RNA sequence: CGCUCGCCGGAAGACCAAGGGUUCCUGUCCAACGUUAAUCGGGGCAGGGUGAGUCGACCCCUAAGGCGAGGCCGAAAGGCGUAGUCGAUGGGAAACAGGUUAAUAUUCCUGUACUUGGUGUUACUGCGAAGGGGGGACGGAGAAGGCUAUGUUGGCCGGGCGACGGUUGUCCCGGUUUAAGCGUGUAGGCUGGUUUUCCAGGCAAAUCCGGAAAAUCAAGGCUGAGGCGUGAUGACGAGGCACUACGGUGCUGAAGCAACAAAUGCCCUGCUUCCAGGAAAAGCCUCUAAGCAUCAGGUAACAUCAAAUCGUACCCCAAACCGACACAGGUGGUCAGGUAGAGAAUACCAAGGCGCUUGAGAGAACUCGGGUGAAGGAACUAGGCAAAAUGGUGCCGUAACUUCGGGAGAAGGCACGCUGAUAUGUAGGUGAGGUCCCUCGCGGAUGGAGCUGAAAUCAGUCGAAGAUACCAGCUGGCUGCAACUGUUUAUUAAAAACACAGCACUGUGCAAACACGAAAGUGGACGUAUACGGUGUGACGCCUGCCCGGUGCCGGAAGGUUAAUU
RNA sequence: GAGGACCGAACCGACUAAUGUUGAAAAAUUAGCGGAUGACUUGUGGCUGGGGGUGAAAGGCCAAUCAAACCGGGAGAUAGC
């Protein structure tokens, strides 16, 4: 049992993009920004508990942050974790 | 047999092989094999400490029984074999109880021969006894220097030792070097001579044949510069000095034995 | 023509990395020196 | 964007490791960067993009080597190393085909699979390791056979009837693809099998391995490419049809066979042969010990659950890596089509990729890179430097000398294209139907349809020339030096120098001499005088003379002299 | 079907010439050249450290540095020039 307090911290935001929208309307898969240290099992439990939908499978990847310039200053955005969450057929989010 | 190669190429003109159509053609006996990787003549400081060693063929180590202390149980020679680790051939022997061992192959030993060790073994080639029980005047090999330590003298192909005398607890031996040496009579020895006497008749024939054996080139000191070797230097071929090692010690007759601990056992030096 | 710098990350880290520096007293004195100088990058360790 | 032209194509194509790190895709901008302009960019800015039980890492296991509790050694710092613990470049489970994005895909989707482990039932049951045994597990070269990848031709299906003479045909163009998995067990490779009794071996035990003695049977087992079947009534598929936001989308879809040739890939970790004699440890199989006893544990079937985490974009013979540059340099692995060809050479092409980020004119000297040259032909020059020349295959033929192998491709010379016949395509290779047999199958024998196919001879014929291009030895005579193949002054010296097999002297009895080291130790060597070190000489042939006064080395020890000490 | 065998690509070299010499390049390009089953060549990783290593020996090589590497220190060495 993953504690609800942990489940409430692992989902960070929906991910909005053309690929995400196509995933939702073609494969019943929603795309999320998730905490960097979240596992697939944690993501699955959090989606099921908080969004109240049944999940088929979770795929994950780590996005490396870009180096950016700002007023001659060089910086680097943080890496983050993206989750493609496939829902069971018939579920709607 | 000693076979001269035909001169179909300059590198084969001078080659002389020792071909023995009795050695096993298959693989060695695996339970008595160990790996043995190469050193390049370098010690654990990683420094070259013996020059002219490197490369050559990969070799597995055969565990050879130099102690010959399995007394009272006969063994039969199963086959003779090539051993890359030494000049002599070895023989795989099967004991009555089902144990197999490797021994140095004496001259004349062939598959089917029987061997034995111990105080009551027969006086026959390949049998091992304490020298107390071997007749004076006999020819023996694989001679111990301390009882139970294992054979250490006359192990190379074709070598043997003569038991010349027996006085009290000691026997006197004529070694291959010509030295007369006292050894405890409780030390063991194997009857006969080490086989493969034709080993010294081979001719390598080309440089590569030495490279196959792990021997790297010798560079003459007189071919170097003075910073490298006492012999180096000279506008042209010059020498003008007493021959020395690379470290400066005379190398044409100066003696280097210094062992007062073992002096008491040398009846007569080789010269 | 082959030049002198032929990069390998494993060799870089084994030769000059943080744990190699920590393995000897002389390497810990390199680190002490670079800290006293105030280097932003103490070692090659990426 | 289009049409044309040219260039690479064993790469200048495609794909990785390494290294780099957003360079990837889309929009937008042209200051600076880009050796020019730039509307373009690997440039600026913004947004997007990397989806795994099966690929890799992590992980289990070890090599060289590293570290190393105690330990041994050393003024200190430290050195070495035992038990151990790390360390890949090596050993260890499992996924394929098709479709899809602007950008990922063996990761997403469709279809069809597979592996390991945890639980829980059912049935049967001796399980148990830090120990024993097996296995893993290993070289070089060479030779075939059986195959596949792949190609070519025919058949089949669809389309065509030609910008200029001809083209309904023995004509032209295109396609003719299909995986892992599962089943079967073939060419081939290896091994006799089974059952009893006994035993100084495998640190104890062992039913396992090893050994000994009988009985009986003779075929039993292990391994194995390919093919065949299924996977697949599926997928893909030339083209056609309809819209386009003219970039491309949506629908449908024929044939989908055979013969021949054929690898450097597979059978093959095989086989034959040679000497220089060819890792380790775990996974895996098996044996028992202590111990546990209708318990645990094991075996099998079924069900269910789990297989986390990190990498995955993009460049990769390069404008993204190493070279200060968008630098004629360097960079390990994999793939390997057509015609000619021995070929991965070479020429022209395919797929695919490119015209090298200043151009426009002109048509002086001179420089660079090339082409041709009257007569002469080394007169040039230090020197034939450079250039010119030779150049293939088959056959004829080939001297001195020689260590009998060589020299030798010595030298020199002849033939060579195309067409027809021999022979509507030969010798040879391959091989279907049919027939016979069978211990009936992926079988044997016969049989030869079909396919493929040199080489030769005779006759004819075109050109100045038939190894026509690219490609592709110049040859001979005397002589110095080094025997030879090798090595060397990275960047002015490749040699006659170094090495070398062979030879000799000499040291070295093993705790070897010797070498690294205040030392412990380590190398020498798990070697032992037919061995190991040092030194000189340098294949081989015939040989290697005289001198021990000097210097050194070896032996001697009666005498002289002589240190600390007393 | 032997061989430090033979011809010859890849691969490893570097004998000659021209060019280049503020280079396309701080050692190359082009035409020729040698080895090409071996004393061969190559990837990954390891080991040897400065009077020290390694050296088929050229005082060669040890990061475009070698008759004693590089960096820091004694250090403002000393300099009848
Ligand atoms: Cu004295
Ligand atoms: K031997
Ligand atoms: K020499
Ligand atoms: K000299
Ligand atoms: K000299
Ligand atoms: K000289
Ligand atoms: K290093
Ligand atoms: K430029
Ligand atoms: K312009
Ligand atoms: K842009
Ligand atoms: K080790
Ligand atoms: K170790
Ligand atoms: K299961
Ligand atoms: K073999
Ligand atoms: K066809
Ligand atoms: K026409
Ligand atoms: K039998
Ligand atoms: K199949
Ligand atoms: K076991
Ligand atoms: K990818
Ligand atoms: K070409
Ligand atoms: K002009
Ligand atoms: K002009
Ligand atoms: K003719
Ligand atoms: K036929
Ligand atoms: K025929
Ligand atoms: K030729
Ligand atoms: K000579
Ligand atoms: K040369
Ligand atoms: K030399
Ligand atoms: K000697
Ligand atoms: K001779
Ligand atoms: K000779
Ligand atoms: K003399
Ligand atoms: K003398
Ligand atoms: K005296
Ligand atoms: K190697
Ligand atoms: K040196
Ligand atoms: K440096
Ligand atoms: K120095
Ligand atoms: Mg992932
Ligand atoms: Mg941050
Ligand atoms: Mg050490
Ligand atoms: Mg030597
Ligand atoms: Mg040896
Ligand atoms: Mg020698
Ligand atoms: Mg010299
Ligand atoms: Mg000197
Ligand atoms: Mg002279
Ligand atoms: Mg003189
Ligand atoms: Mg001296
Ligand atoms: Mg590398
Ligand atoms: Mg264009
Ligand atoms: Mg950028
Ligand atoms: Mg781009
Ligand atoms: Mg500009
Ligand atoms: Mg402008
Ligand atoms: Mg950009
Ligand atoms: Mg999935
Ligand atoms: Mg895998
Ligand atoms: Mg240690
Ligand atoms: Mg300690
Ligand atoms: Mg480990
Ligand atoms: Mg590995
Ligand atoms: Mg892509
Ligand atoms: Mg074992
Ligand atoms: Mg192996
Ligand atoms: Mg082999
Ligand atoms: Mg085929
Ligand atoms: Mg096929
Ligand atoms: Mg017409
Ligand atoms: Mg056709
Ligand atoms: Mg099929
Ligand atoms: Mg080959
Ligand atoms: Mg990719
Ligand atoms: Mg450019
Ligand atoms: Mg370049
Ligand atoms: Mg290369
Ligand atoms: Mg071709
Ligand atoms: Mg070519
Ligand atoms: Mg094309
Ligand atoms: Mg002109
Ligand atoms: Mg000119
Ligand atoms: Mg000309
Ligand atoms: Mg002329
Ligand atoms: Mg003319
Ligand atoms: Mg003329
Ligand atoms: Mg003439
Ligand atoms: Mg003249
Ligand atoms: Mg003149
Ligand atoms: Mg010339
Ligand atoms: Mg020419
Ligand atoms: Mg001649
Ligand atoms: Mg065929
Ligand atoms: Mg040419
Ligand atoms: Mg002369
Ligand atoms: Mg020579
Ligand atoms: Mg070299
Ligand atoms: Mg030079
Ligand atoms: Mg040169
Ligand atoms: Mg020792
Ligand atoms: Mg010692
Ligand atoms: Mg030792
Ligand atoms: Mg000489
Ligand atoms: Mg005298
Ligand atoms: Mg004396
Ligand atoms: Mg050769
Ligand atoms: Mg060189
Ligand atoms: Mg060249
Ligand atoms: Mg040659
Ligand atoms: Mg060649
Ligand atoms: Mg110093
Ligand atoms: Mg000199
Ligand atoms: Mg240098
Ligand atoms: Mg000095
Ligand atoms: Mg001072
Ligand atoms: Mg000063």
């Amino acid at each position: 049992m993953i504690r609800e307090e942990r489940l409430l911290k692992v989902l960070r935001a929906p991910h909005v993009s053309e690929k995400a929208s196509t995933a939702m309307e073609k494969s019943n898969t929603i795309v999320l920004k998730v905490a960097k240290d979240a596992t697939k099992a944690e993501i699955k439990a959090a989606v099921q508990k908080l969004f109240e939908v049944e999940v088929e499978v979770v795929n994950t990847l780590v996005v490396k942050g870009k180096v950016k310039r700002h007023g001659q200053r060089i910086g680097r955005r943080s890496d983050w974790k993206k989750a493609y969450v496939t829902l069971k057929e018939g579920q709607n989010l | 047999a000693v076979v001269k190669c035909k001169p179909t190429s300059p590198g084969r003109r001078h080659v002389v092989k020792v071909v023995n159509p009795e050695l096993h053609k298959g693989k060695p006996f695996a339970p008595l094999l160990e790996k043995n990787s190469k050193s390049g003549g370098r010690n654990n400081n990683g420094r070259i400490t013996t020059r002219h060693i490197g490369g050559g063929h990969k070799q597995a180590y055969r565990i050879v029984d130099f102690k010959r202390n399995k007394d009272g149980i006969p063994a039969v020679v199963e086959r003779l074999e090539y051993d890359p680790n030494r000049s002599a051939n070895i023989a795989l022997v099967l004991y009555k109880d089902g144990e197999r061992r490797y021994i140095l192959a004496p001259k004349g030993l062939k598959a089917g021969d029987q061997i034995q060790s111990g105080v009551d073994a027969a006086i026959k080639p390949g049998n091992t006894l304490p020298m107390r029980n071997i007749p004076v005047g006999s020819t023996v090999h694989n001679v111990e220097m301390k009882p139970g330590k294992g054979g250490q003298l006359a192990r190379s192909a074709g070598t043997y030792v003569q038991i010349v005398a027996r006085d009290g607890a000691y026997v006197t031996l004529r070694l291959r070097s010509g030295e007369m040496r006292k050894v405890e009579a409780d030390c063991r020895a194997t009857l006969g001579e080490v086989g493969n006497a034709e080993h010294m008749l081979r001719v390598l024939g080309k440089a590569g044949a030495a490279r196959w054996r792990g021997v790297r080139p010798t560079v003459r000191g007189t071919a170097m510069n003075p910073v490298d070797h006492p012999h180096g230097g000279g506008e042209g071929r010059n020498f003008g000095k007493h021959p020395v090692t690379p470290w400066g010690v005379q190398t044409k007759g100066k003696k280097t034995r210094s062992n007062k601990r073992t002096d008491k056992f040398i009846v007569r030096r080789r010269s | 023509m082959k030049r002198t710098f032929q990069p390998s990350v494993l060799k870089r880290n084994r030769s000059h990395g943080f744990r190699a520096r920590m393995a000897t007293k002389n390497g810990r004195q390199v680190l002490a020196r670079r800290r006293a100088k105030g280097r932003a990058r103490l070692t090659v360790s990426k």
